[PDB]
């Protein structure tokens, strides 16, 4: 009465040990980006995770499998949607929103890790395409404000004064409730770096070709101020780099990290969007087949 | 000197401080002896031997019937009660001769004392006599490997010193008790083989070891230094090609086509006992191993020992055991009992604790890329395991996944603890069956 | 009289959209408001109708090497009295404009229809299925369309149903968002049916 | 399987030929149709656009020469009541196209969006009536875009999310407006 | 009628000439009764005893590379992991208990289920030959003993019995041929283990 | 209107399968591996362009002495009818499996919806000529890469247990192909 196969030990950690990792290592992210919001934000951030992981539980209970909640993957899509909005949208439209991000992308293709995208890229770009006049609201101080990204390239509104420098890695720049606190989002990102979460292969080049778009644009009081401004410094730590659609090999981490900023910056600059921190990763997310077949690491002993 | 190291790998827990400093005892034999015939790689021999024979230390139990088997001899002076069938760990109906020890250790006489005066063709005849099996890994008879098809010219002999895996403290005592005749042993194997120079590749993590042995190398040419770094899997015979000669070993291939042989270190003080004090395979050393085991311990076994009675011999289980292991963690098979023969390819035994042997039924793949990271050959595994289930055969030979080692550091990082080996031996041993 | 089967199978079998997967095109493009549909699929009945009727008397003459030619032709003359129809008898002037008229010549249907079917059925058994292939083909539409609509503005027919604040999604109605709804819908035609 | 060139060209000329006929026949007979009920769409979005103007004439001397592309003059019978321009300003995705009244005493008494390519169901459209409508009972003056309140006399209230649209639109009525006092007051 | 005329030489320009580029070009260049799979294994739960917990992939063919072929005492057994269920999309094949039934009337007699089992247990028979033997083992029976109450213990009576001999001790199994056998049905109450079992439609 | 403008109109912003669903009919079909699917839309950067050169032929002077618009529809179709089984006896020339494989398609390549629908739409702007045809090479392009997407999309799909026992196969693809549009909507500003 003993038990047997071939390898007997594979410790490491769990995914839960990776996704549970995550769930913490955003904290000061989130904790910086949560008292200028005051509580106005936190029903937003508590109501779509909840709406999400029990949604989930729903399709567990359709074709039978041991529910996966406890593997933490449906916190982490949760946790990354809520930091898309605006605080101030009526909670229904995020909870139909995590229901994309569950019932479409994740379970029609299959359990976790099989899905071709990002589901909060997905549901964001549903969200936005859909209600675009909710979505407007940049409720800080009261009043509905200019952000950066509209102002840098000057086409759009009459009334800007940018914020310095400096006041944008505090998170007093107005904008959804994640990505102004850059520092405490770096402070993340050293800490999941500590641990081998990911490589450095993708932030890395990301960062490197949009400053050097940013950089041959000139577009900024500096150059150096548009990586702090809007979602980027998410979209090259949490984002981009998330397991699923992230490329397996080596070198198709880094052709898929150098082109990531070849269509975001044109959105940026040459498109008319705010931003394309988004709208980007779902196309480079959509070319990793084709990446993944042609570039393979070299065999051991390959002829010639 | 600077640490070598193949590209990519793992870097498992070292569970050695457990057994590392501790003298092999001799096990005297208690119950009945069995050996079984099959232990060498390709077909049994058939036995010579028929019921209520004398035997006797050193007889030859069985000619070797093809070109790939070696003699057996037995531990131990008897008396045949049967050449009776029984199982192996493996469950094949091998043949064997029962021995009971009679208690007595008759032996019969033979002496050299002298290698270097001898015919090279006599060196390869008395191995073929010795019957001797490669002892590490996979177990090849030794005089097949001695002697390649003459096209292939060596230029190297590598020893394959580097006990990567964890719990097997076995080699490095062979080490401290005895470094002159093991390098005593390589200036032999370096007589059937001039052109090429010789190496020691002993890990970093026994400093000691090759701190004992840095004094004994330098009154002699060929044989240098060569320490390595400690990473899992050292051990294999393709990636110390590539850590120390820096040719890759070709696709498919053989180590002659590389043109260096890797030998574990046991062989060597092995040939060294065939060729000079003029006796086979009575023994070998066993790593006993885990806190289950009252204590650790590292016994010299007399071959075809039963397993329980040695177990018990190293302390018995303070609680049962929930994965008693033949070989190594990795690599080795684990057992379907306790009751089986020990053999000449059991290099230790592990008695795993629920601290450890506890996994859980595996979530779907996350695409994590780190079984990409830690293969060795560059394999990409995740794709291979998952073309066995489908069984879509030409997206496992476009892949080469035939060409895998087995090592087991693929399964052994992944956070969905898929176990992906038993899908990548079922799909070579279908691509052995249509290809 | 096997009208009443060849019909049930044209629609439970033979149907353009939720079996076959020919004809999306317009299926997908003139889904905006479910009359211009409609009509659509009322268009695509009489053409479809009046194609093989035409064709089947027609039938014998043609060579192998030239089996399409002659039916893209007159399916061409055929698609221009319809369209010279929609200038000037019954215009409504949303289904004159919104519909992508011209499409119906290289409709994937019909001529991937004729080539299986009206050249090696009877002249008259073509009357029959031509007749249950329109009418599944506006069903085929008129149950999408009233999802799309309905998720939509909400207006069913142009006439509203709900407090306009509370149904402002529209990416239904735009380009991305019909392929979701029919990859629920038709997923719910086969599970009942698995 | 006989395929000879001679047999296949002179069958596929013929059935190409007799489809080219009866189509020039149905041409021939449908173009009175196609007439009154052209001109029978533009009159009657003329006359919902300028309800005391029954007959319209085209200014055919004066080719617009700025954003215009041309005029059509609104009589009931000898009066003049008014213009119907053709402008089209660029917005932020492209030109919007669309026709303002005005009237000959200096009211816009509306405006109707004629192209589908100005805001692609981003806010709300400018073709919405809750929108368009506010242009009835007009002076024809310049207009402003507010954020905030409506005054009345001078203000239009901008699309929610989309001011750069509301900017785009008063901005090519306003030049309109400015086209209205130099070719138009007094003919 | 004049401007009738236009169409129909208009379209003459391009109106034969393409055929002339086309077949000018074209010429250049144009059984017995039918078989159903049975399980040839008996071995719900109780009735034999594994040796020993298993770790795996829950199908069978994995299950053949391990150590101890598999989870069952007998080597010859199906596992009752299931993996023949996923090629016979016809769905005839029900595992329950640890092991593999096919509902006797769905069959196809398609023939892939024999295939894909590493332990051989499907043989395919005819249909109307209604007494059929139901273990794989290639063992002395005193082995079945400590393992399988309801195995064949290659007793033997078997072949004294038979008038008909549509049987034959092959391998150490009973290896009936039916088309040499009547149905004659003696043979069910000959077994102590019950290991022949007729399908006993009357 | 310039060449740049155009070139990236139907490659990106406004691609003939992921916003307009020209197109869209072909493309649940031959997506079944990237090997294949990569020649029929090689096949598709010849008709599309050889039939936007004779379309302009038409729209040079064949109909110009009429000075009517309107047998257009039953013209160059016509022109398209004579390209395609001009190209069924060249698929057939040295390699016929090439596009063999799902060869029920084959005929539909007289009659894609998105064929028509760069000609007419070409014929509906009344473009100069070699815009026209740098716009026949992008909309071959981009069918070509959007077919090529999916390709590697239903690659990955039929080596995957885990989807739901009533999606498998085609609906699921359904599903891509409009999160593949949800991809292209962000493009909309650049041009
Ligand atoms: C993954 C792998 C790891 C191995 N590790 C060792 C090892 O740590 N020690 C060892 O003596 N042999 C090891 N071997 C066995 C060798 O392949 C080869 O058999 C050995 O280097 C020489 O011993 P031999 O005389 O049996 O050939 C390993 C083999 C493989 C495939
Ligand atoms: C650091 C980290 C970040 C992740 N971020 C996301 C994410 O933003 N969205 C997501 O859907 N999955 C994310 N995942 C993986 C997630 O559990 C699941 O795989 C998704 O369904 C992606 O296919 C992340 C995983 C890790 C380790
Ligand atoms: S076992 Fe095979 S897949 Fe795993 S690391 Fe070794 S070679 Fe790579
Ligand atoms: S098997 Fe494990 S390591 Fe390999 S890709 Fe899947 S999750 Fe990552
Ligand atoms: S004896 Fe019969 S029931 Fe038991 S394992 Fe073997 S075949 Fe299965
Ligand atoms: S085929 Fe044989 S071993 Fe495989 S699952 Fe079916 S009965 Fe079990
Ligand atoms: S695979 Fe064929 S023979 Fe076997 S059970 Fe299924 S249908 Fe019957
Ligand atoms: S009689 Fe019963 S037990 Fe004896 S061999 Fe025949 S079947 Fe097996
Ligand atoms: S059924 Fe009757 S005839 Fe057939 S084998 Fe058994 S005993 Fe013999
Ligand atoms: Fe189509």
């Amino acid at each position: 009465y003993t038990v047997s196969s071939s390898p007997h030990i594979r410790a490491k950690d769990t995914t839960q040990s990776i996704m549970r990792d995550v769930v913490i290592a955003l904290l000061p992210a989130t904790i910086a980006g949560v008292y200028f919001f005051k509580l106005q934000g936190l029903l937003v951030i508590l109501a779509s995770v909840l709406s999400c992981v029990v949604a989930e539980y729903i399709w567990q209970k359709a074709s039978k499998k041991k529910v996966t909640v406890g593997d933490y993957s449906a916190v982490v899509t949760g946790l990354l949607l809520a930091f898309n909005v605006p605080a101030s949208i009526p909670l229904w439209i995020p909870v139909v929103g995590g229901f994309f991000a569950i019932i479409v992308v994740k379970q029609f293709f299959g359990g976790l890790g099989q899905n071709i995208v990002n589901p909060a890229l997905a549901a964001r770009a549903f969200l936005l395409a859909s209600w675009p006049v909710q979505m407007t609201s940049w409720t800080l101080d009261g009043v509905t404000t200019a952000t950066p990204l509209a102002i840098l390239k000057g086409n759009e509104a009459t009334g800007a004064a940018a914020p310095d420098l400096m006041s944008v890695f505090i998170g007093h720049v107005g904008g959804c409730i994640g990505e102004t606190s850059a520092l405490a989002l770096l402070i993340g990102g050293a800490y999941l770096f500590y641990k081998h979460i990911i490589d450095w292969r993708i932030p890395v080049s990301f960062i490197g070709t949009t400053f050097i778009f940013t950089a041959i644009a000139g577009r900024g009081s500096s150059p150096v101020y548009e990586l702090f401004a809007g979602g980027l410094m998410l979209g090259a730590i949490f984002m981009a780099t998330d397991y699923a659609t992230s490329p397996i090999t080596p070198l198709g981490r880094i052709i898929f990290g150098v082109g990531c900023g070849v269509i975001t910056s044109l959105i940026r600059i040459f498109g008319g969007y705010p931003e394309g921190v988004s709208y980007s990763i779902l196309v480079m997310n959509l070319f990793v087949p084709l990446i993944e077949r042609w570039t393979a690491p070299k065999i051991f002993g390959k002829v010639k | 000197m600077e640490l070598l190291t193949f590209k990519n790998g793992v870097h498992p827990p070292h569970g050695k401080h457990y057994t590392e400093n501790k003298p092999i005892e001799e096990y005297l034999p208690k119950g009945d002896i069995v050996i079984p015939m099959s232990q060498h790689i390709g077909a049994p021999a058939e036995p010579i031997v028929k019921k209520g024979d004398r035997v006797l230390v050193g007889q030859k139990i069985g000619e070797a019937k093809g070109f790939v088997s070696a003699n057996i001899h037995a531990s131990v002076s008897g008396t045949v009660k049967n050449v009776a069938p029984v199982t192996l760990f493996n469950g094949v109906k091998s043949t064997a001769v029962i021995i009971e020890n009679d208690g007595q250790y008759e032996e019969i006489e033979t002496e050299k004392r002298d290698y270097t005066k001898l015919s090279n063709e006599e060196i390869i005849n008395i191995i073929k006599e010795a019957g001797i099996v490669g002892m590490g890994g996979a177990t090849f008879p030794t005089h097949v490997k001695l002697a390649p098809p003459p096209d292939k010219n060596i230029d190297s002999i590598v020893v394959n010193a580097a006990e990567c895996e964890p719990y097997l403290t076995c080699d490095h005592r062979m080490m401290l008790e005895k470094t002159n005749e093991i390098v005593e042993g390589l200036k032999i194997v370096l007589k059937l083989f001039p052109k090429a120079t010789g190496y020691i590749g002993i890990e970093d993590n026994k400093m000691n070891a090759i701190k004992a042995m840095q004094e004994a190398v330098k009154n002699i040419a060929n044989i240098e230094v060569k320490a390595v770094k400690t990473k899992y899997p050292q051990g294999a015979e393709k990636q110390l090609i590539y850590a120390i000669t820096k040719r890759e070993v070709p696709s498919g291939g053989l180590p002659a086509d590389a043109g260096c042989i890797v030998q574990n270190v046991d062989t060597i003080y092995e040939i060294y006992n065939a060729v000079v004090n003029g006796k086979p395979l009575t023994s070998r050393v066993v790593t006993v191993t885990g806190d289950a085991i009252k204590e650790p311990k590292n016994l010299r076994f007399k071959i075809g020992t039963s397993v329980r009675e040695l177990v018990e011999a190293a302390g018995g289980f303070a609680e049962e055991p929930l994965k008693v292991i033949s070989g190594g963690p990795m690599m080795g098979m684990a057992m379907y009992s306790l009751d089986v023969p020990s053999t000449k390819g059991t290099s230790g035994v592990l008695c795993l604790t629920k601290k450890v042997a506890e996994i859980e039924e595996e979530s779907n793949c996350i695409n994590c890329g780190k079984c990409v990271q830690v293969c060795p050959m560059n394999l990409m595994p995740t794709k291979l395991a998952t073309a066995s289930a489908v069984s879509n055969l030409d997206m496992f030979n476009e892949f080469s996944g035939r060409d895998c080692i087995e090592c087991g550091c693929c399964s052994f990082v992944c956070p969905a603890r898929r176990h992906l080996l038993q899908r990548i031996r079922s799909g070579k041993k279908a691509v052995s069956k249509k290809k | 009289g096997v009208v009443s089967e060849r019909l049930y199978n044209g629609i439970v079998k033979e149907n353009a959209t939720f079996v076959q997967v020919l004809g999306m095109c317009p299926t997908l493009a003139v889904t905006t408001s479910a009359i211009n549909g409609i009509g659509m699929g009322l268009s695509a009945t009489v053409v479809l109708i009046g194609s093989n009727v035409v064709i089947s008397l027609l039938k014998k003459v043609i060579p192998d090497e030239i089996r399409i030619p002659a039916y893209i032709t007159v399916i061409a003359t055929l698609v221009t009295v319809l369209q010279f129809l929609l200038q000037a008898y019954l215009p409504d002037l949303n289904k004159s404009l919104g519909i992508f008229i011209p499409l119906i010549v290289v409709n994937c249907i019909i001529l991937g229809r004729a080539e299986a079917y009206a050249n090696k059925n009877s002249v008259g058994a073509s009357f029959f299925d031509g007749l249950g292939m329109g009418l599944g083909f506006t069903v085929s539409l008129a149950a999408l369309g009233i999802i799309r609509e309905f998720l939509g503005t909400g207006k069913v027919f142009g006439a509203q149903i709900t407090p306009d604040a509370f149904q402002p999604a529209l990416i239904m109605i735009l380009a991305p968002g019909g392929f979701f709804t029919l990859g629920i819908l038709m997923a719910i035609l086969n599970q009942r049916k698995l | 399987k006989k395929v000879s060139s001679f047999k296949l060209g002179m069958v596929l000329l013929l059935i190409a030929a007799v489809c080219g006929l009866i189509l020039g026949g149905v041409n021939q007979v449908t173009a009175e149709p196609i007439a009154i009920q052209n001109k029978k769409t533009l009159d009657e979005a003329n006359k919902a656009i300028l309800p005391e103007a029954s007959e319209f004439a085209e200014k055919t001397d004066i080719k617009g020469e700025g954003i215009v592309l041309g005029v059509t003059e609104g009589k009931s019978g000898s009066d003049l009541k008014g213009y119907t321009i053709k402008v089209a300003p660029k917005g932020y995705a492209g030109a919007i196209e669309m026709m303002v009244g005005v009237s000959t005493e200096g009211k816009v008494t509306g405006i109707k969006i004629l192209n589908h390519a100005e805001t692609p169901g981003l806010g709300a459209n400018a073709t919405d009536p809750k929108f368009s409508g506010q242009y009835a009972n007009k002076p024809a003056k310049e207009l402003k875009v507010v954020k905030g309140a409506a005054s009345g006399e001078d203000e239009i209230v901008a699309i929610t999310g989309a001011t750069i649209t509301s900017k785009a639109v008063t901005l090519g009525v306003n030049e309109a407006i400015k086209f209205y006092d130099t070719k138009l007051k007094g003919g | 009628m004049e401007g009738l005329l236009f169409p129909v030489l208009s379209l003459g320009g391009l109106g034969v000439v393409f055929g002339l580029l086309l077949g000018y070009a074209s010429k250049k260049f144009a059984s017995s009764e039918p078989k159903k799979a049975y399980v040839k294994c008996q071995g719900t739960c109780d009735k034999a005893k594994e040796k020993y917990e298993y770790y795996g992939a829950m199908t069978c063919v994995d299950a053949a590379n391990i150590p101890g072929a598999g989870s069952k005492t007998c080597g010859f057994g199906c596992l009752g992991l299931g993996s023949c269920v996923q090629v016979c999309a016809f769905d005839a094949i029900h595992v329950e208990n640890g092991i593999a039934v096919v509902d006797e009337e769905a069959c196809t007699g398609c023939g892939a289920c024999v295939s894909i089992c590493p332990k051989s247990v499907i043989e395919l028979t005819p249909m109307s030959k209604k007494v059929r033997i139901s273990c794989n083992s290639h063992d002395k029976g005193i082995e079945v003993k400590n393992a399988c109450s309801v195995g064949c213990l290659s007793c033997g009576l078997c072949v004294r019995n038979c008038p008909s001999e549509a049987i034959t001790m092959v391998n150490n199994l009973p290896v009936i041929d039916y088309d040499k056998c009547t149905q004659c049905g003696v043979c069910v109450g000959k077994c102590p283990t019950k290991a022949i079992v007729n399908l006993n439609t009357n | 209107m310039s060449i740049f403008t155009i070139f990236i109109s139907a490659l990106l912003v406004n691609n003939f399968v992921l916003s307009r669903f020209l197109g869209i009919c072909p493309f649940l079909g031959v997506s079944k591996k990237v090997e294949t699917a990569t020649g029929m839309g090689a096949a598709v950067t010849f008709v599309m362009a050889l039939a936007a050169i004779m379309t302009f032929l038409v729209e040079r002077f064949i109909l110009i002495p009429l000075n009517i618009q309107y047998l257009s529809t039953l013209a160059f179709i016509l022109v398209i009818a004579s390209l395609v089984q001009f190209v069924e006896m060249v698929i057939k020339k040295v390699s016929p499996d090439l596009y063999k494989a799902l060869g029920i398609y084959l005929p539909l390549i007289t009659t894609n919806c998105a064929v028509l629908g760069m000609a007419v739409i070409n014929s509906n702007e009344k473009y100069n000529l070699i815009q026209s045809i740098i716009n026949s090479v992008g909309a071959a392009l981009g069918f070509t890469l959007a077919l090529v997407l999916l390709a590697g999309i239903r690659e990955k799909m039929e080596t995957n247990e885990y989807i739901p026992e009533a999606l498998k196969g085609l609906p699921i693809t359904l599903v891509t192909a409009g999160l593949m549009a949800i991809a292209f909507l962000g493009f909309q500003g650049l041009i």
